């Protein structure tokens, strides 16, 4: 699973 | 003095992301906040297709067909966001190159207009005679 | 009797998919492992225009499908694509924007072995519309 | 002498598959799978199909050939056995005929074989058709 969040 | 040296050829590339804070009206999911375009030119926005044949962005598994291909200058790609992520990319050369892909990646920046560009250059290592008049073409 | 009750609307609605198994004459672009034609759709009865409260529908095909996210975004409401197996198509309905709802999510089986159908006549139930999208509702078309 | 024996009828059949050195970038051959008759005469009038199935690792593997000529033309890098069906023209009443070949991709590479069809006890109709040459 790849990260995505508002910031990384 | 003098020696025989493994030949090599320098194409200068631009890489990288604008984005932008979305204001009053949207252009589009109600989640999405940020406007934001990922890219690869030539400096002063110079022709680059003539050794580049297309460009593969591929996006986060949320977006909707998230291997975008361009395949035609502009090599970039707009779209709306909510959330930074790894984009990878993969340089295709023209035909006459018999290279395999370039692959790279470049982190989506949202957050400190924000910008995240980078400057650098393709090394082309061993050029075929035909790809290597290609590239002196200019 | 008389009682106060949550509004609800009701809009009859026709999807599923048609296919054929493929003769000597192949579309142009189509892999040759594909053997069957086939068109995924949802539809109005009597083929009546749905397009007055369905802005656009979404299919996603399996992921072996180059850009499997199709969008349509005008009637008629379906897509013709070439296969080998069946598999689940993902159904996405947008409502028009005076809606404001949620998207409409479902799914169906592609069936392409005993031109073979695999047909639904169900109903979308509105609760609760508000009262712009409900004069859309009722206008019939 | 003369004696009453069971009735035998053959076809020849050439089969097989060619290939030659150049779709993912792992294949590195491009080859095709063939049924065909001698000098290249119609079998159809008495075959009315062929199937190939090729390795899992393709997709569909399953290839149904329903029309002549009886071949397909892929990518690949490496040998596998390819299953053979050959299914005849419904008058014959016959159960499908099962072989399998061994394709080859190095040594253009060839392997073709040139054999026969025994037909044993076939009905009188198709009889017919395959006396009609
Ligand atoms: N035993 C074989 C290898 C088996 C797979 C080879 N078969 C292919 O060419 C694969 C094609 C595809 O991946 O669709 C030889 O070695």
């Amino acid at each position: 699973i790849m990260p995505k969040d508002i910031q990384l | 003095g003098a020696r025989i040296k493994t030949l090599s050829v320098s194409r200068p590339i631009i890489y990288g992301n604008t984005a932008k804070k979305m204001g009053s009206v949207k252009p589009a999911p109600a989640e999405h906040t940020h406007l934001w375009t990922i890219f690869v030119r030539g400096p002063q926005n110079e022709d680059i297709s003539y050794f580049i044949k297309k460009v593969v962005f591929k996006l986060h598994d949320t977006y909707p067909n998230p291997v975008r291909s361009i395949e035609a200058p502009p090599f970039e790609l707009t779209e709306t966001g909510w959330g930074e992520f790894d984009i990878n990319i993969k340089v295709y050369f023209v035909e006459e190159a018999n290279e395999k892909v370039l692959n790279f990646y470049h982190r989506l920046r949202l957050h400190p207009e924000v910008s995240s560009v980078y400057f650098d250059e393709i090394v082309f290592n061993e050029p075929n005679e035909e790809f290597f008049k290609i590239l002196m073409s200019r």
